[PDB]
Parts: C-alpha cells; structure tokens; sequence
C-alpha cells in the first residue's frame, strides 16, 4: 500500500514551508520585554547581505514547526491489586520516578489507591507531576484558564491566533486532546472568518493547511491566497491535497490530463472544490488582472 | 513663544557695596527655555528685583535655542562624557521606558 504521506516527510515540509512564506519583519518583530541598549555596527554592502542572510537562516529555525501528532491513547494497566490495604488509607498516592536522565514519557509513575490497587498514572497525572518536578518555562501546573471556550474567543476576537497556538504549545502535549482540541478550534475560526494572514510567516501555518487538507476544506485558503496574488502557493497547496488523497477524483483527473500550474486549480475547482464557483471567479480575476496590467 | 516653556535652575540674591545702600541689592536667576521638541537654551539676568531678572533671562535665552539631535526622539545617539571646567558629565543612551534617571537639573 502506497504509504499516507506524513507531516514530517521531506516533500509535505518543503510545500508547507513554501506557503507558509518567509518575512524578516514579522519573523523577528519585538518582542515587548525588559529592553537594552541596542548596539550598533558599520558593515559594506557584502557585509549587511551577509547579515541578511543569518537573519533568514534563524528565521527558518525560529519557523520550525510543531509536531502533529494523533491523539493518545488513555493509560489504563493494573500493575498489582493488593486488597489487603483496602481501608487502610484515604487518599491516593502518586509515586514519580525522578531519576534525571530517563526521558519523560519513559518514566514510571504510578497510583497506590485507597483500594489497594497499584496502577499506572494516567496521561492527565503523568504531566501534572513532571511539571512539578521538572519544571518547564511556560507551562504550569494546573490547565489555565484561558484556554476556556469564553476565553478563547475573547482571544479570538483581538486578533491573537499566534498567542492562543503558543500558549497550548508551552502547556499542553502535542498528543493531548487539549492540545488537539485547542488547534483544531483556532484552526477553525481562521477559516470562518478568512484570517489566514495571521498565521503566514509563523511555525502555526504548516499545521493550519494540514488541517484544511486533510479535512477537505482547502477552498477558503485557495481564494484567499489567489486574491493575494500568491498563486504559486496555490498550485503547491492543490499539490499537498493531490498528495494526501491519490484516489480522489481531483487528483486522478490532474492524472489524466496532466495538469501544472494554473491548470491544477482549476482542475481542482471543478471536481471536489467545496465552493468551486468562486474558486474559478478569483483565478478568472487574478488573470484578467495579471494580463490587462501586464 | 506659546509652545516653549521655561524653567528655573538657580536663583541667588548677592549683596554688593555701592553707595546707594551701603550694600546693594542683587538677583542673578539662570533660566532654561524649551520646546521639549529638540530646541532648547539658557541664559542668566541680573536685576535689583526677582520678577526683572527673570523676564531678563527668560526673553535672553529664547535668543540662544541650540538645536538638541534626539535618536527617535526620546534619547541621545551615543554614550557622551565630558569635562566642563570642574564638573564631570555622564550620559548613557537607554532603551524606551527607562525613563530619565539624571540630576534633578538634568530631568529638568
């Protein structure tokens, strides 16, 4: 069986950082922190280009994504069922491995309950605890608040998508369905809404157009990037969904006439588009445009 | 002169000895004038009465505006120390916020 592409394959990584874009000032805008004095240095032309370039190859680190990943699987393994301290505590024990050098979805954390029963601690226990031994910066202990239905689309309102997906990824693991929960309504509000541009030049937008592909909404992302003149994003994207669903009509029809370029979204418009009607009304737009001024 | 506001820096009342009362009556007041939008400058006015020495030195001063270069408007461009005659100056650029920590004549 021809394997199901997957985030992280090199050809998935190369179109999502192709359509999420690059752009040195928003990549790098400033952050509002405790400032320095800034320092200043005289540099040729060969030197400043020099520069430029560090700039964009931190900004492809800084861009980096977060993994996607499946939701886990709840923890539900009995080590032992010692009924002879039945009765004799009241609360539950947690015991945590704190041995530094095991990695932390490798170590032993297990429940001694009230009933006598040795278990292992559950997904919601295992990152409470290493927290409170193995303190991240950005995370806390207990869930926020903020990540509470009201709250979130208080944040949405303002603007700060980027926020909301950094905040779950200081607190919540990528496997979480908190975490997954959380992306999956950010996601979902940028596609109501069409704020796509939020996201574009951050490690947020790979994971959005993954999203959209494989829920079969790539529509509301095409229009939005052919009214802003990025059409060869466009292409990329109608790749990436002929990529990840091979047996689908769009994808076998793009076989059979060989479609490139341009051609692949319109391809795309006639045989799954969601609302391919506009889909072709923004290219036909976008051409009209293109070929009157140029 | 409405936008340029004028501020008070010291004020003595010296005494002399002239004819007219043994010993004379006297007000030096040294004055800074500004804009607070680069343009700035000081003067001194000497006069029997306080209110004269200060219209003499505040209309003084509105004839000697140095023009003062801020980097984005809120600080100086560089680092700058200097001796004039026995008094040692020391200025250090600073990011936004900082606010201005200096002699009370300096924040002036």
């Amino acid at each position: 069986e021809v394997k199901k592409p997957a985030f992280m394959d090199e050809e998935v990584q190369r179109i999502l950082t192709k359509i999420t874009g690059l752009d040195l000032q928003k990549t790098f805008r400033p952050a509002i922190q405790p400032l320095k004095p800034p320092t200043y240095k005289l540099m040729t032309q060969a030197q400043l280009e020099e520069a430029t370039r560090l700039a964009v190859e931190a900004a492809k680190v800084r861009l980096k994504m977060p993994p996607v990943l499946e939701e886990r699987k709840p923890i539900n393994d009995v080590l032992a069922e010692d009924k002879i301290l039945e009765g004799t505590e009241t609360n539950k024990y947690v015991f945590t491995d704190i041995s530094y050098n095991i990695p932390h979805r490798e170590r032993f954390i297990v429940v001694r309950e009230p009933s006598g029963t040795l278990r292992k601690a559950s997904w919601e226990e295992r990152d409470r605890v290493i927290q409170i031994y193995f303190p991240k910066e950005g995370r806390r202990v207990l869930p926020p608040v903020i990540f509470k239905d009201e709250n979130l689309k208080t944040m949405y309102s303002q603007d700060r998508h980027a926020d909301v997906l950094n905040l779950c990824v200081a607190q919540f693991e990528p496997d979480s369905a908190e975490y997954i929960k959380v992306h999956h309504q950010t996601y979902e509000d940028i596609d109501r809404h069409g704020k796509y541009e939020l996201l574009r030049s951050t490690r947020h937008f790979g994971g959005m157009a993954w999203y959209f592909v494989n829920k079969k909404k790539i529509d509301g992302l095409l229009i939005d990037q052919i009214q802003r003149d990025l059409v060869d994003d466009a292409t990329s994207l109608v790749q990436l969904y002929h990529m990840l669903h091979p047996d689908g009509q769009s994808a076998q029809e793009a076989k059979e006439q060989a479609a490139e370029g341009v051609d692949l979204i319109k391809v795309f418009a006639k045989t799954e588009a969601q609302r391919g009607a506009y889909i072709e009304l923004a290219l036909q737009t976008y051409q009209e445009i293109v070929t009157s001024h140029s | 002169y409405e936008d340029f506001d004028t501020r008070i820096l010291e004020v003595r009342n010296v005494f002399n000895m002239t004819a007219k009362e043994g010993r004379k009556k006297s007000v030096r007041v040294l004055v800074a004038v500004g804009n607070g939008n680069g343009a700035a400058g000081f003067a001194i006015g000497k006069a029997a009465d306080r209110g004269d020495a200060f219209r003499k030195a505040k209309n003084r001063a509105i004839h000697y505006l140095h023009y003062i270069e801020r980097y984005e408007g809120h600080t100086i461009f560089h680092d700058i120390s200097l001796r004039f005659k026995r008094t040692q100056i020391r200025m250090k650029k600073q990011p936004r916020g900082y606010g201005l920590r200096c002699h009370r004549a300096i924040i002036t």
